[PDB]
């Protein structure tokens, strides 16, 4: 049309963001429809009902690019050095830019501070710990298992990998995910359900609302969520990610990216709308208000907002963990582990058999 | 089915009363939920004794085991449950999903309690696991010297 559709995932603020797009409405008369629909990232592939410009981590966009489903973004050098230069190097497939970065997402820790004033610093006290919370009524962690990326921090602790990065690309035969660390990873997540420390069936929504009525002292999830527990009246800290064999949980550095769909008519107000109106101060603080991004790439807004502990926290978590990568094996990847995780907690297979299966699958 | 996931809640949630009201109605002992989880799984797991003993009255099997071959003894030794798990071996070495038996757990937790009781019904000491790692190893391994020395 001569229109702008877009897609964002629903635990963003897609409200704040069709409020930039009001802005860009009325200033240009261009209708701008902001959308966020269930399993957006399988269904643009499947129908780029195509959307002017999809919202995602870039992690998904390079399978869209390699399929031909993106335009090549055409920012010039002076709006390239608005945004971190690691920022662009993460929408960058085979040379070439095929998204616009936005903002930068890590897992973290999340307590609350009335239930735990001290929160653990390994997984292996979470156990001890429900056993004393639940005297009260409490339960000690919960967080999304549905969704590896969640789980996918103690998976990586050990030893897990995704994909080796040698000599400047990601070897696809070289994948982790059957190794020694992410056996380890997956065995304590599947022993503290096994021993009924955690419901193999939690999902975001049961976490969050567990975690914002106070019934869990603990969960895991990133800047999106921040916005839902202050209006909780939860007194609740964002730190670092517990240890597993003392070491460090690894979570995936997303980073959320707009790609313009190559078969958009529209796409010079795409660039107009996301290079001159969303990646702006005032742009990124509507849709931060909304829900928050965490460290946004855009340096100006970036550095006024660095101050805030919870995006500190974020990003040490970040340093912690690897940031994602954008091949399109990353879409076999995530979809194995996924199965495998779910298959493991549930008793369906064996952490072994389910890895082993998985490992096959991603490097088929 | 839908009364038995109503048992399933109050013996995990450790209510006395909604467990006697659902067995009033007819509600199953042995309700099984996707994991072969039972009301006796949840309330040994839960430390709620006067659920096990109301449970084991009225039929319930006490050597039941789910998808990773979890007993309500083990989950009673496994979260240092002395009186539940005396109940439990009063009405009757299972392995787990890796090998791990009741033994196994009370050693790696140092309930010692547990240790003597399970010991003095007949507990294996020779439990081997994947690893190989019989209780003892567990107790040394987690620095439960006492606990090994009666091993
Ligand atoms: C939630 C939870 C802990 C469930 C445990 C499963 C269970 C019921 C019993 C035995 C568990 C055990 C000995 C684990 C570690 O052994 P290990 O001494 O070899 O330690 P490691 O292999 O993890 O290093
Ligand atoms: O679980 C696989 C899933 O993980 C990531 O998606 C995250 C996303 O990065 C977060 O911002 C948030 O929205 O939750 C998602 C998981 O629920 C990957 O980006 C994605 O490719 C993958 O499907």
């Amino acid at each position: 049309e001569g229109k702008l559709v877009i897609w964002i995932n629903g635990d963003k603020g897609y409200n704040g963001l069709a409020e930039v797009g009001k802005k860009f409405e009325k200033d240009t008369g261009i209708k701008v429809t902001v959308e966020h629909p269930d399993k957006l990232e399988e269904k643009f592939p499947q129908v780029a009902d195509g959307p002017d410009i999809i919202f995602w981590a870039h992690d998904r966009f390079g399978g869209y690019a390699q399929s031909g489903l993106l335009a090549e973004i055409t920012p010039d050098k002076a709006f390239q050095d608005k945004l971190y230069p690691f920022t662009w190097d993460a929408v960058r497939y085979n040379g070439k830019l095929i998204a616009y970065p936005i903002a930068v997402e890590a897992l973290s820790l999340i307590y609350n501070k009335d239930l735990l004033p001290n929160p653990p610093k390994t997984w292996e006290e979470i156990f001890a710990l429900d056993k004393e919370l639940k005297a009260k009524g409490k339960s000690a962690l919960m967080f999304n298992l549905q969704e590896p990326y969640f789980t996918w921090p103690l998976i990586a602790a050990d030893g897990g990998y995704a994909f080796k990065y040698e000599n400047g690309k990601y070897d696809i035969k070289d994948v982790g995910v059957d190794n020694a660390g992410a056996k380890a990873g997956l065995t304590a997540l599947v022993y503290l359900i096994a021993a009924k420390a955690m419901n193999a069936d939690t999902d975001y929504s049961i976490a969050e609302a567990a975690f914002n009525k106070g019934e869990t002292a603990m969960t895991i999830n990133g800047p999106w969520a921040w916005s839902n527990i202050d209006t909780s009246k939860v007194n609740y800290g964002v730190t670092v990610l517990p240890t597993f064999k003392g070491q460090p949980s690894k979570p995936f550095v997303g980073v959320l990216s707009a790609g313009i769909n190559a078969a958009s008519p529209n796409k010079e107000l795409a660039k107009e709308f996301l290079e001159n109106y969303l990646l702006t101060d005032e742009g990124l603080e509507a849709v931060n208000k909304d829900k928050p991004l965490g460290a946004v790439a855009l340096k100006s807004y970036e550095e006024e907002l660095a101050k805030d502990p919870r995006i500190a926290a974020t990003m040490e978590n970040a340093q912690k963990g690897e940031i994602m990568p954008n091949i399109p094996q990353m879409s076999a990847f995530w979809y194995a582990v996924r199965t495998a995780v779910i298959n493991a907690a549930s008793g369906r297979q064996t952490v072994d058999e389910a890895l082993k299966d998985a490992q096959t699958r991603i490097t088929k | 089915s839908d009364l038995g996931r109503k048992l399933l809640e109050a013996a995990r949630a450790g209510q006395d009363d909604e467990v006697r009201i659902l067995m009033a109605n007819g509600a199953d002992v042995n309700a099984a939920d996707n994991t072969g989880t039972t009301p006796l799984h949840l309330a040994a797991y839960s430390g709620h004794l006067e659920i096990v003993e109301v449970l084991l009255k009225h039929g319930a099997d006490v050597d039941a085991s789910d998808v990773f071959g979890f007993t309500p003894l083990g989950l009673a030794a496994l979260w240092g449950h002395l009186e539940i798990v005396e109940v439990l071996l009063k009405h009757g070495n299972a392995m787990g999903s890796d090998g791990w038996t009741p033994l196994h757990a009370a050693a790696k937790f140092g309930y010692l309690e547990i240790v003597e009781v399970l010991l003095k019904h007949g507990a294996d000491v020779n439990a081997q696991d994947k690893r190989g790692k019989t209780p003892f190893d567990l107790a040394i391994d987690n620095g439960n010297e006492d606990i090994a020395e009666v091993l």
